[PDB]
RNA sequence: GAUGUUAGGAGGGCAAAUCCGCCGAAUUUAAGCAUAUAAUUAAGCGGAAGAAAAGAAAAUAACUAUGAUUCCUUUAGUAACGGCGAGUGAACAAGGACCAGCUCAAACGGUUAAUCCUUCGUUUGGUGCAAACCUUUCGACGGAAUUGUCGUU
RNA sequence: UUUUAAUUUAUUCAUUGGAAUUUUUCAUGUCGAGUCGUGUUCUUUGAGAUUGGAGCACUAAUACGUGUGAUACAUUUCACA
RNA sequence: ACGGACCAAGGAGUCUAGCAAAUGUGCAAGUGUAUAUGAUUCUUUAAACAUUUUACGCAUAAUUAAUG
């Protein structure tokens, strides 16, 4: 129950020793570059109750991301109707953690896939997080009856929101009435509403 | 508008062109569904495609007084079958793990119904005339002859299909066993009047019986 | 039939001409011998008034 | 179905039926239902008086599926069943029919109509009316609660 | 149909005012034959008509199944007499009574010879004749678009369980074949005539 | 309109158990977890307050504590909750 | 962690009709126009398959209850939202198509990692002319793995 | 020419392994964290004292819970996961 | 007052959804057979045929914010 226990006492976040231990990590992540491998987990907790494993072909890569929204993309003064004048306050869709590995799966490695981050720390303005991605192909994941799933054509998850925080942040890890629309997916759906289907006979 | 006509009330104001796509193909993909079907069950040594479900009655108040089919029984009935779930899906036969059975009249029904099933199947052998007695509940493997003199005749679907209602709305009683003291008007509007402080009685009862 | 039944009420002995057809109503419990003139009827009424007894006067018959 | 167009009487005659002095005009009074309260009112004054405006609290999700309840009159119970057990009934005074309606799909039962002095008649619905049962009492009939 | 972009994938502009010429758009460029010319429009050469027919319209036509059985009956019932089965067009004096039936041996016939000498010893030479010699190509544009030929109507034979029927009075040109449970008013009355002549079978009948 | 789990239901379709007459039928890790992990971590900066404010004995010092807890952290029920929890852990502490 | 013309492998761009995310307008309507409407659309950017996506309830009802997901008729132009104006617009149930369900994690196995893999080998038989492939299991070295593979539910 | 069923036909001797059901006991075991949720802001929606999502602040309870049961609240049930 | 030098060809109240009215037809307190199902139909056949003893829409009864 070793794993029970390093729960339990990272589920506080707030003891002196916890306080103590996510300062001085946080401060040697922030001189480190944006993003990097780190050789081990650095919570094998979180990362073994996820799909993490093990064997060969297993990746972990730790990644900054900042904090704060986005803001409008107008140059300095906008152009349109009063109802979209305002750029400060205006905000993303995607989460930030999507966006962590994002940016690791969109160019930098692309022989790897994506499976899913977890929350490693935080900071004042650049957050944390640490995206396991695994080799789609090392003779291990292939030979292994189990995963080897993911070594059969789907690519760049991340970029088609099929990871935890994408189905978090699609609608879709919520059923019944409380998302009803986003369940085969938003514009899916919409196109199916609103398309209209007649017939030969009338 | 012009005059004494029903106020327009047409949902066509956005882009529709985009989207319109009507169906010739209706005839032709009903054919193309009987071929593949034909082909699916052809395939399959005779044995019949469809596979057996239970009988239920409907949700809601609209429809509580009508029989349809569901998905599966549950693991009661099988029990009372003796069929274990991991041998019974093999066989046609539907399980889930969502229904839980709540009225024993329904519980005798689908436990008749299933036992019926069981019984009228001929099992086929399965490694070439090495009959054995079966495991799960399964039925025993029937042998050469039996099989041989089976395969040629038609295979009976009316227990795959749902089952009749008998409705006999059509009944008579005599006139002397008629109790005409009974106001029915008074009975419902009571049993109305009356819903609020039973259920602060069954509250009360509950909370005792927390105890 | 309901209503022609009514109107023949008066006068047994006379045959009712109805331009257009007649209707069954399932609302009328008895029907009494009545010898009615019309262009088309409905299965359940010629059945209702061939059991009552009359019989369905066509306009050449008229 | 074309040349039988009010159009194709009208080829040769310069306003296509359409008026010259006016004109054909796209869209003349405005778009749609445009006119209320301005300029088209007397026409909403006149054939739908009350449309505009709302009245009444609101039903959230009503979920019509719960308070459904077909309604069948009094009077034509007999009609429901066959003519010829209608017939054997009037004949005996000893038996008596019993209607549930629930097979035939109807609910509730009304008191309009006019059944038929002594004969006593079994029936049985999820609901009835005050003077539905008073109609079947006076005639030696019974209302029997089902659900 | 046609295409949904009919004619209207080229520029869009109208500069029509001061250079002294019509209003409709006119398309940019130069040298080629086509710069300066009428664009696009319901109006000028190559602009698209104006109500693109689109896949969309009212094709069919559900029509009452009380409709359509009473007009079988209808029409099954119009052959029943001579007068009418004249009066569509069928040469039919030389046989004896238009409700014509022939035992069901006729079901077993297995040669177009001896069908085409059963269909003359009846009586109906005259009809085979008229039949064979209607072969003509019609006119218009049709025979362009795999149309060729419009041959006549004949006697249609009705049979209650095939045995070589249905592969026996066919290329007897004018002929053709319907089942009892399947018989379509389409073949019936042809045209929305009235009544016409039928030789059934007695199993059939 | 609540069921009612004996006396089957009437045959009246509308009030009190309405409906048809059909028959019806019918630690010893954990505290070492948590004493554990206790010694190991200690009490949050909120907790401290929560604990000193119980402590206080009075009633608007209940009062207080309790708005300071559901204000701090959402809701009512898991506010009433940490209450009860922790004046049931600082009296087993003081006895 | 660095270092490597180290051995062995991957990614880059083209193509888009259907599909998947983000960002994101205005023309127009409201007879003006700013909420609204066009529209969670057009444009742009990024990503695959032959289908994808969704999918095994933190569901729906409220009843004698149903029972993964998707799609067709219907619920319905209804409940409802809205300068309550123009306008917008669902879900449950019902009838059909098809109908396949499962494992990571946690527990238990330490008189035993009961594993996995690279490379080099050994051979069990076979369609095929050749060529090439399909089936085939006893290892040696070297590892990776107790910061947890495999077994069981 | 590709597949896919019935149809032929299987017989000896042995070891090792595992599964299902069925009696008797142990013990009521585990069950996903800056996550849920609340407040606030923006957008989106038929969702209306906020449906979903997202930024920011605070931050949880262990199955006797916690999330739904379309109106904000406290007390207390029940239904379903 | 404005367009028209001349000729030949092309050139404009159409299509769809929904409603209403008028007319014709079938049926009639019922109506429509929808998706879909079966068939020795399977050039023409992307049509016709057929639909085991409550599927729905529209109608049979209205009315009030609303428990009804």
């Amino acid at each position: 129950g070793a794993y029970k226990y390093i729960q339990e006492i990272w589920k506080k976040k707030q003891s002196d020793a916890m306080h103590f231990l996510l300062r001085v990590r946080t401060w040697e992540y922030r001189q480190l570059p944006v993003v990097h491998r780190v050789s081990k987990p650095s919570r094998p907790d979180k990362a073994r109750r996820l799909g993490y494993k093990a064997i060969q072909g297993f990746v972990i890569y730790r990644v900054r991301v900042r904090r704060g929204d986005r803001k409008k993309r107008v140059k300095k003064g906008v152009h349109g109707k009063p109802k979209h004048q305002g750029v400060h306050k205006q905000k993303s869709t995607r989460n930030l953690k999507s966006v962590a590995e994002g940016k690791v799966g969109k160019s930098i490695c692309g022989n790897l896939r994506v499976l899913n981050s977890y929350w490693v720390g935080q900071d004042a303005v650049y957050k944390y997080y640490e995206v396991i991605l695994v080799d789609p192909n090392h003779n291990a994941v292939r030979n292994n009856p189990k995963i080897n799933w993911i070594c059969n054509p789907h690519k760049h998850r991340e970029l088609r929101g099929l990871t935890s925080a994408g189905k978090k942040y699609r609608g879709l890890r919520v059923k019944g009435h409380l998302s009803a629309k986003s369940r085969p997916s938003i514009r899916a759906n919409w196109k199916r509403r609103q398309l209209i289907k007649l017939r030969k006979c009338r | 508008v012009a005059h004494n006509n029903v106020l327009p009330n047409v949902h066509l104001h956005k882009w529709w062109q985009r989207h319109v796509r009507v169906n010739f193909s209706k005839n032709i993909k009903k054919k193309k569904r009987r071929l593949l079907r034909e082909k699916r069950r052809k395939a399959n040594g005779g044995t019949p495609i469809e596979k057996l479900h239970p009988i239920v009655h409907c949700p809601t108040q609209r429809y509580n007084f009508r029989t349809r089919l569901g998905k599966g029984f549950t693991f009661e009935e099988l029990k009372g079958a003796g069929l274990t779930p991991r041998a019974a899906q093999t066989i046609g036969i539907c399980y889930d793990k969502r229904r839980k059975n709540r009225s024993e009249e329904s519980l005798t029904k689908n436990v008749e119904r299933l036992l019926k099933y069981k019984n009228s199947l001929v099992m086929i052998p399965l490694k070439k005339n090495k009959a054995k007695k079966g495991i799960g509940g399964i039925p025993a493997d029937a042998d050469k002859n039996t099989i041989k003199e089976f395969r040629n005749k038609k295979p009976l679907l009316s227990i795959f299909k749902k089952e009749k209602n008998t409705k006999p709305f059509y009944e008579t009683i005599e006139v002397s066993k008629i109790d005409k003291e009974f106001l029915a008007y008074k009975t419902l509007r009571r049993a109305k009047l009356a819903e609020r402080r039973k259920n602060r009685r069954q509250q009360k009862k509950d909370i005792k019986f927390k105890s | 039939l309901s209503k022609l039944q009514y109107h023949m009420a008066n006068h047994p002995n006379d045959i009712a001409v109805v331009v257009g057809s007649i209707t069954d109503d399932k609302r009328l419990f008895s029907l009494k011998q009545l010898k009615v003139c019309a262009l088309r009827f409905t299965e359940t009424a010629r059945k209702r008034i061939e059991d009552a007894g009359g019989e369905c006067l066509t306009f050449d018959q008229l | 179905a074309t040349r039988f167009k009010k159009n194709r009487k009208k080829r040769g005659h310069v306003s296509a039926g359409h008026g010259r002095v006016g004109k054909h005009r796209k869209h003349p009074g405005g778009r749609g239902k445009a006119g209320g309260l301005h300029h088209m009112r007397i026409n909403f004054d006149k054939y739908h008086p009350g449309y505009f405006g709302k009245v009444g609290m609101r039903h959230l999700n009503l979920l019509k599926n719960r308070t459904y309840c077909p309604t069948i009159n009094v009077d034509k119970l007999w009609g429901l069943l066959p003519e010829e057990k209608k017939k054997e009934f009037s004949e005996n005074k000893d038996i008596a029919p019993v209607i549930d309606v629930t097979r035939k799909g109807y609910f509730k039962v009304l008191g309009n109509g006019k059944l038929k002095h002594n004969q006593p008649i079994v029936v049985k619905a999820r609901y009835f009316s005050s003077v539905a049962e008073k109609k079947i009492k006076a005639v030696g009939g019974q209302c029997i609660l089902v659900a | 149909a046609v295409k949904l972009g009919a004619g209207y994938e080229t520029s869009a502009e109208s500069w029509g005012t001061g250079r002294a010429v019509a209003r409709i758009p006119r398309v940019p460029g130069g040298g080629t034959h086509r710069a300066g010319q009428g664009a696009f429009g319901n109006m000028c050469r190559g602009g698209g008509m104006f109500n693109p027919t689109k896949i969309w319209r009212r094709w069919g036509r559900k029509v009452n199944l009380k409709e359509k059985r009473y007009a079988v009956c209808s029409s099954i019932a119009a052959s029943g007499v001579t007068s009418l089965v004249l009066a569509r067009g069928h040469r039919i004096s030389h046989l004896k009574e238009v409700p014509l039936v022939v035992s069901n041996d006729i079901e077993s016939l297995s040669k177009t010879k001896e069908a085409v000498n059963f269909l003359v010893s009846l009586g109906l030479k005259d009809e085979v004749n008229r039949l064979v010699k209607s072969k003509k190509i019609r006119a218009g544009k049709g025979k362009m678009r795999n149309r060729k030929y419009k041959i006549r109507n004949g006697p249609l034979i009705i049979y209650e369980n095939d045995n070589g029927v249905k592969k026996a009075f066919r290329n007897i040109p004018g002929v053709d074949l319907c089942k009892v449970t399947k018989l379509n008013l389409l073949k019936l009355a042809p045209g929305g005539s009235i009544g016409r002549l039928c030789i059934w079978s007695e199993s059939a009948f | 309109g609540r069921k009612s789990t004996i006396k089957p239901a009437t045959g009246i379709a509308v009030g009190f158990n309405s409906g048809h007459v059909v028959t019806k039928r019918n630690s010893k890790r954990k505290e070492l977890i948590k004493d554990v992990v206790r010694e190991i971590t200690g009490f949050s900066p909120y907790e401290k307050r929560i604990i000193e404010l119980i402590k206080i004995g009075t009633s608007a010092s209940t009062k207080r504590s309790l708005k300071y807890a559901k204000k701090k952290l959402g809701t009512h029920k898991r506010g009433k909750a940490k209450r009860e929890e922790i004046q049931k852990v600082v009296i087993l502490q003081r006895r």
